[PDB]
């Protein structure tokens, strides 16, 4: 199917915010192709948000990262309420036509690493995209 | 939940509103079920 | 009296309330009559007048084009062709426990109590496409039985409101904007059958259609872009058909989304290169959602 | 009566709390045009025999798009206050 | 449905005029219609004709009413030449080139009541619409 | 010497007299051959050249476009359809006695004796409407053979003289007018099929048809009006369908009667409303009348 | 980067050699799968969403239009349609060994590596006429299988040169010239049907179609005439068919013979009378005969 | 079958004129529907003409009118040739296009009552039309 490596973010303002991610490998040499859970040891990701692609753009804040069920093939990524604050004053006023609760922020990427073997280390860039803040009048 | 209604008639009096009508009028302007033979026979 | 289309009106009967569809852009109607006929020649008499009778109505079609109305209340055909409704939020159930599909009524109307009604009818086809133009709702109705009537229901607070304002399409995967769209068209479909039921018992009497029963479903859509692709050795914008493509389609007041879809490609070398895809929903694949939101 | 000789142009960017910023006032030369027009759909019975009937009616249907023209000189100036090169009609 | 109350009428001029109506409950619990007559003992009939709808239009008759038959639940209601005749001066001049001998003459209404009050509700209006004249050169 | 249909001339012959339909508007004919192929693969020799043979002349179709005209000559395509006449009345007789249509001839006539011969013929139909303009008579005919040839039968007193003046039609029921009219159209037929001949004694000859027999006759009409209806309640002007209907239609020059008729009726929504009516006679109908009657 | 027919290029591919085509006029092309789709209702569950599966590549059709070119390198159509060749005159054989068209290979080129290629395929007509306008060929070919590709191999000697000038038709028979010609049209055809591979052994893999056989030639002509004739008594110019006429046909630059040949005539009544000859070889005729010659 | 009251007439100058009827009840109960001569016992009829509809317009002529056959449903209707000439003498000028010998010359009706029962009478207008004359040039 499509190789997709590309989503976009919703984080919301005055809120802390979490994702989940679940890694399954798929064989379609057979069929229904099989769906294996990955085992997810001696990973680890990072990932950062900035305002622009530019080389000089100014962090706006880094992920928490974590490990959630190594046997499973889970992990999740967060960020604080402070963090959240932070990209809501930095984030633009202009609004968007298809829902007027969201406005654009920057940039993310969430770069994942392997040091399983030989105690030598390797890294690709596994998932991409922009991120938004939708705005909340609760307080 | 659902609620059904109908008109209050004079006739009907009161009962449960129902889903169709209920009363039919007929109109016409003569009878064809009396013939003057007959109703000639009837008073002769 | 004559009468006049420009002045027509047009009534929906459902439910015992009725829906006055103020924002007709058009309309089509035939009616008819079915006759039996034959003409006997016989070496006694080569009768050159034949013998014939007059025995049922002829189901109607009906087509109608509307435009989108903010008040939504266009909404009700989708629930009437069989969709489930949760708010605005319409679903496809994967399997459905209708037999018979959604049965309504219909007025026509005009000055000088010079109307028709329709009886028994159903909802054949809802279909509309984004195409750079205001969008316009066809609809494909049948009805079994017409006649002509000197009245008709009231209906004033269920009205289509005013039109909502244009704006331009979207298409996307997972977030992924597509690029160089030119069209995007949609067709929803509920296939059914007349059950004939004509008998002796009808000698000499008009006969009507009373009942049908649901043969099929449909939802299916067309995508018509430029060809394009990123890089000359890349994968992603290839010709194969891709599986399992997660499809999301807007305007800025209507959103319709296939959770997984199969893509046939075609291409065609007019002086822009151009692609269609043809697009339908996997077994697999969740409620395919619709959505509808007013403008302010 | 409105003579155009007296008429005055004003553009904005906004319906309501227009400032020197975003609204403009503009030059023209006298050849300015503007206006709205309407369309309008006439039906008539077409009849045959003997006796036919005669009449029409019609309706007024909808309205073209409102159309404007208008011509200025070239005037290219230093903004007072800033120093920079403008046109006074630097918004269109 | 609706109850198709509005009917219109013809009135041959110079000629006595009737018209009978027939109440029913009707059973639709077999093939031939279990229709029964209505009592219509202790109920009367009202109406009248006036040449437009208006607080103080012209009157230009009163129905003749009477039961005919209370358990065959059929009323009746008529005018008489006199009364046709005064309608016959006062209807309208125009004349249509493929009928002639119509003219319109006014609007009508039928009331109907029970003799002896139910009070929460005491009449109900039958049925309306109006009156045509056909013009005629005999007596 | 070229040749011109703006010069062209035809003559009909038959019973040994001759007709000039002088004011001809139209006429359309081709001719054409049969034959047969075969390619006769085989493994021998996969041969490329086919084997093929000339048998027959096709039957032609012939169609004309004729004016009214004052001397009423064009009667005579009834009377050779197979109306009874007498004097200018033609009646169709309920029963026939014909097997065999009435065979005339046709010469097709130009300058250079450059003509055109027509040997065996029938009429197939007859059609006309009296919608709005001047009446044009259609005819279609068939015919079994041709030939080129270099001379005609002269045809100098039978000629097809002056059109008639326009009138507007009438329709009328009992001598009931009926309003707002908007078109009559008639057809009359006469089917037929060729007896197909050709046998094993023809080989190596040119072959043609030579006789046919009548299978059916028929005679119709549509009629289009304006819905119009007399007062609301109204039943004479219903769209149920009438029938023993009695129907007369004319022009000043024209009439036609139908004793009986069974009239099926459709009705479109078209911006004014319209209704047409669609007629036949009934099987104990008595002969349907046609008069003629010329100018002063 | 978008792509445009206005400098697309087409290139043939044989032989291990390759043919610039520089001189199009015109192509048009399609590309499809194929899919089978069941809906699979079921009294457990009335499913409504479609089961299926994409399987195999249609045989495109391809169409061309190109202009006769000084170097004459279109010759090349006939050699692959299966004409014997003997410098540049081509002849039919009158049986033939082959049983397998001639396969070839075709590159559709254009800017930014964005070329597509068609890998088997075959002629299935050449067409042509010259009717009193710069003579266009037109060319028939189906191709069994495609895919889209970065690069094609380059051509550059073999390529198209400049049109040739126009010139008036001629038809003649031992050299009589004929009177009065409007038109000559020319078709020649390699039937073809492709042999069905598709096993179940292609499960799960997609499919193309790889072989086909030959079922038959034609050669064929039409020509327009006004009809003439010389004497009203004349017999050589009249309708009946001739057959064993020696024909032949040509412009300055393009010969054509039939060294025997059977003629079917139609006539048409046209405002001038016009006459259609429609030319076939006969079984015992010899090797018809083309000849190209440049113009200086 | 369609409710047709209304005939035209066409009179002939100088001739006596005069018109038979039958009347038969038809059923269709049962197929083919039954035929029946109506008794005609009882019955009466009148008719007039006059040139126009207007309530003052003068009358021209009256119908001779008389039973034929009771048991068979005939009666018959006449006009004199004293009568004829009233009607040629005031009648139009204008001619009909369709057929120039006639002239258009009034309204006729042949309102017809009933007596039987009871020694009560009713009426009801049977047939209604226009009147032509057509002219005749032997004397």
């Amino acid at each position: 199917s499509t190789e997709n490596r590309v989503i976009d973010i919703v984080v919301d303002e005055k809120v802390p915010y979490g994702l989940i991610m679940q890694f399954m490998d798929v064989d379609d040499s057979v069929y229904p192709p099989s769906e294996i859970p990955v085992n997810l040891t001696g990973y680890s990701l990072r990932g950062t948000i900035k305002s622009s692609l530019d080389e000089n753009a100014e962090t706006l804040a880094s992920f928490t990262t974590s490990i959630i069920d190594a046997a499973q093939g889970a992990a999740a990524i967060s960020l604080s309420v402070a963090d959240v604050t932070n990209i809501g004053e930095k984030a633009s006023k202009e609004r968007d036509k298809y829902n007027p609760r969201q406005r654009f922020a920057g940039y993310y990427d969430i770069l994942m690493t392997r040091d399983v073997i030989g105690s030598e280390v390797s890294s690709f860039r596994i998932m991409e995209g922009k991120v938004y803040i939708s705005d909340g009048v609760t307080q | 939940k659902i609620i059904v209604q109908q008109i209050l008639n004079i006739d009907d009096t009161t009962t449960t509103a129902s889903k169709y009508p209920k009363y039919t009028v007929v109109l016409g302007n003569s009878i064809s079920s009396i013939t003057a033979g007959e109703l000639t026979a009837a008073v002769e | 009296y004559y009468s006049l289309m420009r002045e027509s009106k047009v009534i929906v009967e459902y439910d015992g309330r009725a829906f006055h569809f103020d924002a007709l852009s058009n309309y089509d109607v035939q009616t008819s009559y079915e006759e039996f006929k034959t003409l006997r020649r016989t070496i006694h008499r080569r009768t050159n007048y034949a013998d014939s009778v007059i025995n049922a109505q002829t189901p109607s079609s009906i087509s109608l084009a509307i435009n989108f109305s903010n008040t939504l209340t266009e909404a009700n055909f989708f629930e009437w062709l069989g969709f489930d409704r949760k708010g605005n939020t319409f679903l496809l159930p994967l399997y459905s426990n209708n037999i018979e599909p959604i049965m309504f009524n219909i007025y026509i109307v005009n000055k000088d109590n010079n109307c028709v009604y329709f009886e028994n009818c159903y909802v054949s086809t809802v279909d509309f496409s984004l195409d750079k133009n205001i969008p316009i709702l066809n609809v494909g109705i049948e009805s079994g039985k017409f006649s002509e009537v000197s009245t008709y229901r009231e209906a004033a607070s269920i009205i289509q409101g005013e039109a909502m304002s244009y704006s331009p399409v979207i298409v996307s995967t997972n977030g992924n904007i597509l690029p160089g769209l030119i069209s995007a068209s949609l067709s929803f479909q509920q296939q059914c059958s007349w059950r004939e039921d004509k008998s002796v018992f009808d000698i000499n009497k008009i006969y009507n259609n009373k009942r049908a029963y649901v043969n099929e479903m449909n939802a299916s859509a067309t995508i018509s872009l430029y060809y394009l692709k990123r890089f000359a050795g890349d994968m992603v914008y290839n010709i194969e058909p891709e599986t399992d493509v997660p499809l999301n389609i807007r305007n800025n007041n209507i959103s319709i989304d296939f959770p997984l879809a199969r893509i046939s490609k075609r291409l065609n070398f007019s002086d822009v290169y151009k692609v269609e895809w043809d697009i339908i929903p996997t077994a697999s694949s969740d409620p395919v959602r619709i959505d509808f939101f007013g403008e302010i | 009566l409105q003579l155009l000789r007296n008429t005055r142009i004003f553009v904005s960017t906004v319906k309501t709390g227009h400032d020197t910023t975003n609204t403009q006032e503009i030059l023209v030369q006298d050849d300015i045009s503007w206006g709205q027009d309407s369309n309008s759909t006439d039906i008539t019975v077409n009849e045959a025999g003997p006796r036919p009937t005669r009449g029409s009616k019609r309706f007024n249907d909808s309205l073209n798009a409102a159309e404007w023209s208008f011509s200025t000189y070239i005037l290219p100036y230093e903004d007072t206050t800033t120093g920079k090169q403008i046109v006074p009609d630097y918004m269109l």
